């Protein structure tokens, strides 16, 4: 069960304005996994996480979350490692969706 | 918060 | 209208450094209320919402004392699922269980459900009826067996009854401003023109709670349920969801199709076009 990953932000975009942007890794299972949040590639520190829980088809669910705000230059991300890939898996901020 | 011991 | 208390409990065999041995996680609907867990023989909860600032001290002295027995438990029949599976030690092995009652709209009981899982999979279900399991394998035939026999389900019975209603009523009562209500979703639909000459109509819904919503386009009055890219329904992070559901059409026919949204917040389904 390898962990799926949606990147978006709290509320509708706007440039210069503040929102929070969100990393929802779901259907991944066993419970160990690292998530990390990336702006501009490197690695954003201040990232708070939901608890971890899980859905009636026993895969588990998270939200990891950090504030921003959007800008025409910056970019976004999010990182997720688990033990069911070989390697790592990162989805990028697309504001349109 | 309960649990029923399976063997 | 209905209302449901729901834990989702899991415990884990070889835990790595930092992580729990076991972790619960309490619901009303769609509200988490708490956070329980286990790190190495030392048992924590965190309150998730608002109205369990309210609860009395003895409350959480109690929950602690049932974290402390459902870790011990939970480890004990991992070391005796291992052995009847045959599986070698040394891996890390998971056992998960769901609890949960249900009352309807006079506040009454409908309903409640235990079910529990090994490595992921099915295991043990009980059912409907709330005295018969439903079994997977010849092992988990074997716990049928000893909990029917045994009558176990009675127990679980009391405690549905007892403080499995108890607390739902009390937190409906407590957090009603947060559980009763329903928030109706704020949809529209966004343009996207593609280099092929094509357009992607993409409708959004957000703000809305509970989470549970349908979002689906008609051209004319045929439904393109297989010609739509949808996204999982998805938290907002604020208490509040979102979703989206997208379609491609062809310049210049976008005033076709139309986007229906049914949520419980809205008495019919919202209809809405690209403006
Ligand atoms: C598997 O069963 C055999 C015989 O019943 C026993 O010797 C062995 O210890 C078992 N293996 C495990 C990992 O429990």
């Amino acid at each position: 069960k390898t962990p799926q990953i949606q990147v978006y932000s709290r509320h509708p975009p706007e440039n210069g304005k503040p929102n929070i942007l969100n990393c929802y890794v779901t259907q991944f299972h066993p419970p160990h996994i690292e998530i990390q949040m990336l702006k501009n590639g490197k690695k954003i520190p201040k990232v708070e996480m939901s608890d971890m829980s899980f859905s009636k088809d026993w895969s588990f669910y998270i939200l990891a979350h950090t504030e921003f705000t959007p800008t025409e230059t910056d970019t976004y991300a999010c990182r997720v490692k688990h033990d069911s890939m070989a390697e790592p898996k990162t989805v990028y901020w697309d504001r349109d969706m | 918060m309960f649990f029923i011991n399976v063997l | 209208g209905s209302h449901s208390l729901r834990y989702f409990h899991t415990a884990v065999s070889r835990p790595g450094r930092g992580e729990p041995q076991y972790i619960s996680v309490g619901y009303v609907d769609d509200v988490q209320f708490q956070r329980c867990d286990s790190i190495e023989e030392i048992p924590r909860m965190e309150p998730r919402a608002p109205w369990m600032e309210k609860e009395r001290p003895e409350y959480w002295k109690e929950l602690k004392l049932k974290v402390k027995n459902i870790a011990q438990s939970a480890r004990a029949n991992l070391r005796t699922l291992l052995r009847y599976y045959n599986q070698s030690e040394g891996g890390s092995h998971i056992l998960q269980w769901m609890v949960s009652c249900e009352v309807g709209p006079d506040m009454r009981l409908l309903g409640a459900h235990y079910q529990a899982a090994y490595d992921g999979s099915d295991y043990i279900t009980l059912n409907e009826d709330l005295s018969s399991w439903t079994a997977v394998d010849m092992v988990s035939q074997i716990t049928k067996s000893r909990l029917e026999s045994a009558g176990t389900a009675e127990y679980f019975r009391a405690y549905v009854e007892g403080e499995c209603l108890e607390l739902l009523h009390r937190f409906l009562r407590n957090g009603k401003e947060i559980l009763q209500r329903a928030d109706p979703p704020k949809a529209h639909v966004a343009h996207h023109p593609r280099p092929k000459g094509d357009v992607t109509l993409r409708c959004w819904a957000l703000g809305f709670y509970p989470a549970d919503i349908t979002l689906t386009w008609q051209k004319d009055e045929e439904d393109l349920t297989q010609d739509m890219e949808l996204v999982e329904t998805r938290p907002s992070g604020d208490g509040t969801f979102q979703k989206w559901a997208a379609v491609v059409v062809p310049s210049g026919e976008e005033q076709r199709y139309t986007c229906y949204v049914h949520h419980e917040g809205l008495t019919e389904p919202l209809a809405l076009k690209w403006r």
